[PDB]
């Protein structure tokens, strides 16, 4: 029961320090983008704007790294608390030494504070034309800092109720689950899979469209790609994989994004359109009402239908008898429509009983057992 | 008559439903090809739709009377199905006599009527019946 | 019993408010097609046909809006009716009169009478060139006066049967179903899935195309995608997401249209695909012919399949015994192949038993349990 | 039995007139690819080589012609046989005529002998520059000599064996089945789905890439769409819908052929991977057979798993007692990982007797039912 | 048994064969890699280093097609073994003499030693101008060599262990299991399909960017398809079915293979999907906690939404008498508002039992059937 | 009174619901209706929700308490149900008598709590009520 | 004889058609075993495939006989299993002795089969064994 | 001791265990609970499942009882079950003794076994229990 109260201990302290691990994650990408635009144009490189903005990049990456050290020290004491270990090198495998140095690198990305340049040349589409041009090196460290957003996983994962609830640990524990990041994946996916995919595409599409521009306002001076507007829609062509038009990117990095959002879209559009799909589908008590009110219209059609069968059929007697021809003809071509159209509702109500009796099969199983009980 | 390969091919779907090959359908081949097909005839259902085609009564499908219930069955429509299934809804008490209740009834869905049981009774017997039915449709 | 009486009186008003506003919905609509398509070339908008023609739009928003006032007057009282309210504010919640106010908006967008313009500047494809034109500002309100195409779903909800009949209403009612306009919709989806995706499409198809044509006409000088014929062909290539070819647009109008056919054909073939798919599977009483027919096959092949295994020992047996080596030797080899012909025909009459177990396996348990009974 | 007889005599000149119209329908297509590919460099319009080859088409539609009106005068006499008619009037129906008409408008388009000429502007693609050119009135007529191939569709039906046989016909009138050309249809897309759609996607690549190269080869002085292997290319691209590239066609006739490619291949490409997937899936002997070696080999995996964590606990307990500190650690380490390793066979194990009794549920049911009985 | 020890010694050697063709098979592709990226720039193909690597992939051929023979010889001793012949012409028949010599074929393509060009002009893409260049013969025969990978394939077949497993055969036997090159891909895309798909997906992206570059190297001078890097993307692009951008092939070699990407891409992508949707659907373990944790929710919100149902009402039953118009009013829009709530979880606990009960159906018909034991 | 359209429609609703056509809905005919819908309904259940709008009480529904109930159920939310329901879910003994304890209870997912059980006891027996519940939520 | 590695596998083989490991597959080891495979096998098909390879008919199958068993089953295709299917369904009366009209039916699908049938009736019954037509495929 | 919403969740997950509020959990609330989640326990199994936690042996747990049985379960891996599960395979006939022989078994898939063995019979009874095991796993 000792155990009990530390482990608890130690779960909210880790809460505690992914929330303020996401705080300062995206306090750094937020500084980032407005740093990125306002160099382009507002200031250069070499202002004290820039000097005190990527001295807000740096300082909260300093924050930041501290957080996530902290964070796996708290994963270490709760592997003694769990496994029973005194001493905290029993902790450190080669897969966790090897992601929380994979952590610290992808955090410790960032634009570091003085102006340095390097040389870029790139072909430009469709006229394959060299463009060289003098960029900043905090473009290539302002795109990595969008990799800090696995903190999102890592906070609904700490934040979720079923992770660290007392119920849903011991039913689960009963049913022999495992309750990892992918457990919840898989719960979101059945409970809100329009709302994942909705706000995954909606994310995604803003910050492909702005690491598209980024990357081409160097070698776009005709303000095709290097648009905002006009990257949001290149960005949503390529997702709907219908092809590039005259926005094909003068850069690899905007190719390469372009090349993530085409292999995102092709497996995001096809989990939609099952979403969707299911939700159109009737449910099996909607099913039962919708077929019991059909059984009802196919009973009346087919009193009208044989109605018409006899009318017809009376009307082309009658004709016979009274010497007429053209007239009973023309009842027996309308007998005949009769009769086939008699016959296709009474073909249509057969097909009705037998999806009726197809669904209503094992709930008739359970009335008979039970009976012999 | 017919000739060899359609006789042949006759007496092959005949012999499809006639297992033990004493050359009759007894009801009970009838039964376990349906079967067979996913269908769950009932004994009653069974036995009516056999005396449709039995000619002789003797209970069983001889090879003529097969041959006959093909020549039916081989077109897309038969008329003689349909004229019977539209005098069985007409029937809604199901004794196999549609009174003039039930005439009247149907067309909701005077005279002109009236006239129809005057000229469809052919036995005046107040009443209609398949025969009567079947005479009227043709 | 009163407030039975009551409600139908309403829904009737209801009903027949909703076709009202279909048809001045509609007319508005379609003198706003006819005074586009006039005021490029038979005449300018500073003539009087381009007066009389958005007076008749103005004048028949206004109609169109006092159906509106008057159909969710009526939705008031029948709420009163329902809810047994005495009081008209009882009724106004946030979400009523956000959509209220919605639908206002939404139907008041239309060609305002007067010449007014503005500037237009956008840049062409594939040459990335600036064209600046003055155009008129009635292109910016006709386009969301396809808007008003909602009132359709109301007018199919409102003249559906099963919305207000009595039997289908009671027979809902035991099985807890909820008729809205989504049960509507699912009902459609089942009964004819492809008539509404066909519709759908068509109709899309022809505004699509005249949205890209109307917006793209004041800067296309060559007859690209000003051409009618040239831009059904750009929202068909796009709903099928092939790709722009030189059909790209000039203008974000055209662009944003674009894009919804892609997100709209993105789902609307899968769907198509669905739907054709089920179409082209065999039912339950077809697959038992099906299944009946192969079996007779497969046991006549199996009878000709071992008579050549037969037939072909013999002459193997007959040859090696008469001093004959290469005879022998070859019907051997044509042995080998018809005991492999053999039994290959014998593993897929195998394989159709099987299946037809797998399909007969829950009406056999029914006739098990009837004969406990 | 007297209409037995004349039924099956009415089915043996109809597949006999439907098989001599195919004789003549493919005759004329395959002269008319003669004809046009020869006209175009080999010899003029006013040569006496068109003249003769297209007489040859002339005359072969007018025997063609005349075995689709004997053909459908067949179909008359088989209606007076099946509906004990003796009127041939009473078989004229308002669909029936329409058809009879349809077919003829259909089978009588082609080159008419004699050199017309018609004026034949487009706008090339990517240069959006008109280009006259004085067309051939013959290549408006050669394309829709292509709509023919309906006869295909009724030669098979016609071929069928379960159409006339007296053993599917005695079959399916029990079970209430249709024999009509969607019976057909669908039999041949569960028997041979694959061949069906492998069939028609060459069919339709060979069709399509000759359309698209002689609508294309006026307007095409480059050699790029006029290319037969160029607009093989085209096609396929436009079928798996990737996009045009700069084979963009410069005709409305190419445009047209092009958007039917990509319906075409927007369901043929759905289909054909449902085929793959349904033949890349495990029958259910298989899967029995991959759980019973599944089985034996987590049974034999939970042996060396559970070895190794006694083999690891017994040197973590061997060292902790020796005095030794840095080996005890380590093995200790490995008993955590040991552990962690057993516990994973140990649920993929039990992941495998869930999907065992899974697939194995009603078969015992059966079993049970029977010794009840 | 004196037939087993020989089957088992005849299997060793083709395995053992078939590894060392793999290994000639591979050397000669690694070496033709080498000797063609480095005759473009390094050498010239009248060097002493082209001679040298181009006898190396000569003398690795004839080494390849040596073991390719030996190893058709043990299948010709295995055939006689398995089936009882004596003389090893019983075992040729059509079918494999066609294959070996197949195979024969395709390994002996290869470059070979020495210079000789032919002329190669191509149409250049997005200008559809000729360019004539005099290409070495040696780049039609290396593309060919890629047709050696058949031999990973027949290596797979004969390491698989219940190829030859006494355990897999005596199990597969009894079920009637044909255990081929066909089970042997069924049962690995069940195992383990997405890596199936992964490494296919990431080998074919290698070659094809190779294939493309190595042949549009000739015919592009500005460095767009012939960068390996703009081939790769050129591949990924038309794998997702996006289009071609700038990147179009100058060459039908580039064309060929772009098509043939864009075929495996349809099925590949659509195949990967689908595993994925399985991957993130809750087992039926995994489920039945699920909707045991959402009983629970479900069962505390009911509690909670009726408690809001008789707050507002004693709310709104306390103004009314308490001569409060205002405030009563109020209350009562919140007393429909907690209703409406109320019977919204309620419907939603409803469906969750209808949910439960549907999944646990079958389980509970064992449990009954046991008790009538 | 209803117009004649509406007293079709109902009648129609009726002989949907009477198989027999003996003018009253037997607890067999409604329990036959509910199985046909794919539900499963106890004899328990069936008797208590056929009595809840028999009025009369004699154990049948005729044509008149299908009509009110059917006026009770056309408007899509019906706010006695739901009231009942409220009242169900708070009864967590089942015995039809919410005490003091209970009405507590369902507050803490005191003073006025107790203003409410004083209010709502109109009878003075000390407890709440199905009847004291209603008259509350009007 | 075989090499260790090939009698340790099918040892292996044969305790897994052995569960109880007394050396002998017992009749009801191999109904379980083809049960746990999907399969149905009666007790009269189970017999008859358990004395299939029983050379001493004791009724068990040893390892002797299962070795036999696998000798026949490691090759794809048995000449002997596919000999067997043939003589059976050629026994249409299915009494195990194929007679000389059911050898002149299985053709139509006159000297040459009365040339087989004398030069396969080896033993002179009149009729033809499976013994002998295993002879003459042979 | 554990805080107070600590302790309040564990009695929510215990009354969801408990449904009758006794204060423990018969095998029969266990039982249900666990058919209720899909699974199909036998009375064996949900005894011997029930006794695993039962300190004081009276054949019910109570709270402190469920208590330990969560500290135990709380953590992803629990070394206790995993090691039990280690010994029951290690038990191959099953009597919860491992025999030599089945240790020397187990490491084929000398001296050292026969250490393990020495230093691991801690009450000199010739063999391996469960408590032996666990005390050389620890
Ligand atoms: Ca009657
Ligand atoms: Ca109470
Ligand atoms: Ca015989
Ligand atoms: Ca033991």
């Amino acid at each position: 029961l000792g155990a009990l109260r530390r482990r608890r201990a130690l779960f909210e302290k880790r809460k505690r320090l992914s929330d303020y691990a996401l705080i300062f994650g995206m306090f750094g990408i937020v500084v980032m983008v407005i740093e990125t635009e306002l160099s382009w144009g507002a200031y250069d490189k070499a202002s004290l704007y820039s000097l005190a903005l990527k001295c807000l990049i740096s300082l909260s990456t300093i924050i930041l790294l501290g957080l996530i050290i902290v964070y796996h020290a708290r994963e270490i004491q709760l592997f003694m608390v769990d496994n029973g270990a005194d001493d905290w090198r029993i902790a450190m495998t080669y897969e966790r030494i090897f992601f929380i140095c994979l952590e610290i690198l992808v955090c410790a990305i960032h634009p570091i504070p003085g102006n340095y340049t390097f040389t870029w040349t790139a072909r430009l589409a469709f006229s394959y034309a060299p463009s060289t041009t003098t960029a900043d090196v905090d473009i290539i460290l302002s795109i990595p800092m969008f990799l800090r957003l696995y903190l999102i996983a890592r906070v609904m994962l700490l934040h979720s109720k079923l992770f660290t609830d007392a119920s849903s640990r011991s039913i689960g524990a009963l049913n022999k689950i495992n309750f990892n990041t992918r457990f919840v994946m898989k719960t979101l996916m059945t409970i809100c899979p329009g709302t994942v995919l909705l706000v995954f595409s909606i994310s995604l599409w803003i910050i492909a469209a702005w690491t598209v521009r980024a990357c081409e306002r160097y070698h776009d001076q005709q303000d095709v790609t290097s648009n905002f507007l006009g990257a949001m829609w290149l960005i949503s062509i390529t997702f709907l994989s219908i092809g590039y038009g005259d926005m094909v990117p003068n850069t690899y990095c905007g190719k390469g994004v372009c090349l993530l959002t085409g292999i995102m879209g092709a497996g995001c559009t096809a989990l939609v359109v099952a979403v969707v799909a299911r939700k159109l589908e009737l449910t099996k008590a909607e099913k039962h009402v919708h077929n019991f009110m059909m059984d009802i219209q196919y009973t009346k059609e087919m009193k009208e239908s044989a109605a018409r069968v006899l009318q017809e059929a009376w009307m082309f007697y009658k004709h016979t008898r009274r010497k007429e021809s053209h007239a009973a003809r023309r009842h027996q071509r309308k007998l005949l429509a009769a009769i086939n159209a008699f016959r296709q509702v009474r073909l249509k109500h057969r097909k009705l009983r037998e999806q009726v009796n197809s669904m209503v099969d094992i709930s008739k199983m359970h009335m008979i057992l039970y009976d012999l009980q | 008559q017919l000739t060899e390969e359609q006789i042949a091919e006759f007496k092959e779907a005949f012999s499809l439903f006639d297992k033990d090959g004493d050359g009759t359908i007894t009801t009970k081949e009838l039964g376990t090809v349906m079967r067979s097909l996913g269908q769950n005839p009932t004994e009653a259902e069974l036995q009516d739709m056999i005396n449709e085609v039995d000619a002789d009564g003797n209970g069983t499908i001889d090879f003529p009377e097969f041959l006959t219930m093909m020549a039916r069955k081989m077109k897309d429509t038969d008329s003689e199905e349909e004229i019977r299934e539209a005098f069985r809804v007409f029937d809604k008490d199901g004794n196999g006599y549609i009174s003039a209740a039930e005439l009247r009834h149907v067309m909701t869905n005077d005279e002109e009527v009236d006239e129809m049981i005057r000229e469809a009774d052919i036995d005046g017997d107040g009443q209609v019946n398949y025969e009567e039915f079947v005479q009227m449709m043709t």
